[PDB]
């Protein structure tokens, strides 16, 4: 059982990079999408 | 322009200011915004009598997106969206490793049918070739992180 | 001032418009230098007109002081 | 040429002049301001030999 | 969906792999297709319309995998969302 | 990666099918010339062996 939980905090130490992770490239996906095309579509309209 | 004679020998003038397009056939993937004609004499220091001249017709042509767009950018957009995914994938599934791998090699195949259709001129990354570029990266690094 | 300019056909000389005041010469080689030699380019301007890396440019504030290089001063 | 032969037809490279002195033109003519570069090859040496 | 939110479930693999085909699709299709731009054909219309469903089905997998992966030891369970899963979908 | 995520090998073997697909693209580019390996093609042979 000891044992168990040590590799529990590990395991939820993960699953916090994980939920931090996903909103940052989400986040760095959207930008991305938005700095390319932005420009162009500002200066067609 | 005339090829052989000068301008002090043949003399050619513009018949009007812009071409004729009144015959013109509509493009499917260009739209001429704008055309236009000028006659241009030039002098050189051989021969200060002897004007050269022309004509120069150009069209300002702006392509329609709808194609590149659609078949291009969309599943682009597509496999991007697809990788902030695997971090919400749990590990004990297994499946994260699976999955940036299929859409690092789906992103490859379709870079293997868009660097074909991206010009080669080595002047300037085409937008879409920095588009491309910023998802691969992504893709390296969400598969490195993972 | 006077100056040669390029803008008639043929070269002729012209008073500088108002707020114009140096003759300037510029001459730049084309894919007719093989036979032609340098394109010439005569008129005036305000100020000393902007040179490219393969275009000579002269600037002169005396009349008649850019001539075609055919032609004396 | 095919149709004649240095018996017949003597070649030579264009000779131009400066300064009232003349030189041979040895390399390939272009034009500096209007001769559009290539996309994907820049043109590093142009001789010309006889 | 049939397949079990469970170790050695293929779900996410399947979905992929389905949509990497898809993509072997389009490279064929745009062989096929003109290059002009003035409307979409039926058939990039279809291919778009699968493309995209396959990545909200690749989407709704993760999710489930996500859902079903969770462990009292990580997760506290929302109650109204039990209820509802378990008992109100049910009984709708 | 960790063994237990029983994805080791599936890493190595689709880099290798991405090198395969670079490979393909990269070989209608030159003319089959024996005269020596494209700096490129070395690159992928070295990448593919390792
Ligand atoms: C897309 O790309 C194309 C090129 O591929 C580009 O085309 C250029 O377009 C611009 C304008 O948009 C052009 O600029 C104009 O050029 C005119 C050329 O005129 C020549 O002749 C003039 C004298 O002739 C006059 O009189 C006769 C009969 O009387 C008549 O037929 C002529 O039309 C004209 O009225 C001469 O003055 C002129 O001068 C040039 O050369 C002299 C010396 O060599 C030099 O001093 C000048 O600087 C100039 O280089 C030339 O020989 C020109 O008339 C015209 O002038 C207008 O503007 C100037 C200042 O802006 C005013 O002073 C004047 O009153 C006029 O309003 C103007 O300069 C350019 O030549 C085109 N170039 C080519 C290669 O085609 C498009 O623009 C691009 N389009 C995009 C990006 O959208």
């Amino acid at each position: 059982q000891e044992s168990n939980n040590a590799a529990a905090e590990w395991k939820y130490v993960a699953m916090v990079m994980d939920h931090i992770l996903l909103g940052v490239f989400m986040l760095v996906c959207i930008i991305g999408t938005l700095a390319v095309f932005a420009g162009r579509l500002i200066e067609l309209n | 322009g005339t090829w052989t004679y000068d301008g002090s020998v043949v003399a050619i003038n513009p018949e009007s200011d812009q071409p004729d397009l009144s015959n013109f056939m509509e493009s499917g993937e260009w739209v001429i915004k704008e055309s236009r004609g000028w006659k241009h004499s030039v002098t050189y220091s051989c021969c200060p009598d002897t004007p050269y001249l022309d004509i120069t017709y150009h069209f300002v042509m702006q392509r329609l997106p709808l194609y590149f767009i659609v078949n291009v950018i969309i599943p682009c957009l597509l496999f991007s969206f697809l990788t902030g995914l695997v971090f919400y994938l749990p590990t004990d599934s297994g499946e994260k490793m699976t999955l940036s791998i299929s859409v690092l090699l789906s992103l490859t195949v379709f870079l293997l049918v868009i660097v074909e259709l991206i010009p080669s001129t080595s002047s300037a990354v085409p937008l879409i070739g920095k588009y491309m570029l910023f998802t691969m990266v992504f893709v390296i690094a969400s598969i490195i992180i993972t | 001032i006077v100056c040669h300019t390029t803008a008639t056909s043929p070269i002729s000389a012209v008073t500088c418009p108002p707020g114009e005041n140096l003759c300037y010469r510029k001459m730049w080689c084309d894919a007719f230098c093989s036979s032609r030699g340098k394109v010439v380019e005569l008129g005036c301007a305000a100020t000393c007109p902007s040179k490219k890396p393969y275009e000579e440019v002269t600037c002169c504030s005396t009349d008649k002081c850019n001539p075609h290089p055919k032609q004396r001063p | 040429s095919l149709k004649y032969t240095a018996k017949e037809i003597t070649l030579s490279l264009k000779q131009d002049a400066k300064e009232n002195r003349t030189y041979p033109v040895e390399w390939i003519i272009i034009d500096p301001e209007g001769f559009t570069e290539n996309g994907e090859w820049e043109i590093v040496h142009r001789p010309a030999r006889v | 969906y049939f397949l079990p939110a469970q170790a050695g479930g293929q779900k996410c693999t399947v979905s992929i792999n389905v949509l990497l085909a898809q993509t072997v699709f389009l490279f064929l299709i745009a062989q096929k297709i003109p290059e002009t731009s003035l409307s979409v054909p039926l058939l990039g219309r279809f291919l778009i319309f699968v493309m995209v469903v396959a990545t909200l089905i690749v989407m709704n997998c993760v999710i489930v995998l996500n859902v079903s992966q969770r462990t009292p030891t990580t997760h506290a369970m929302s109650p109204r969302l039990r209820h509802v899963l378990l008992e109100l979908l049910p009984r709708l | 990666l960790p063994a237990d995520s029983g994805e080791k090998t599936s890493v190595a073997i689709s880099v290798l099918l991405a090198q395969s697909v670079f490979l393909l693209l990269i070989s209608k580019r030159l003319p089959a010339t024996s005269m020596a390996i494209p700096l490129i093609g070395k690159f992928l042979l070295f990448g593919m062996v390792l």
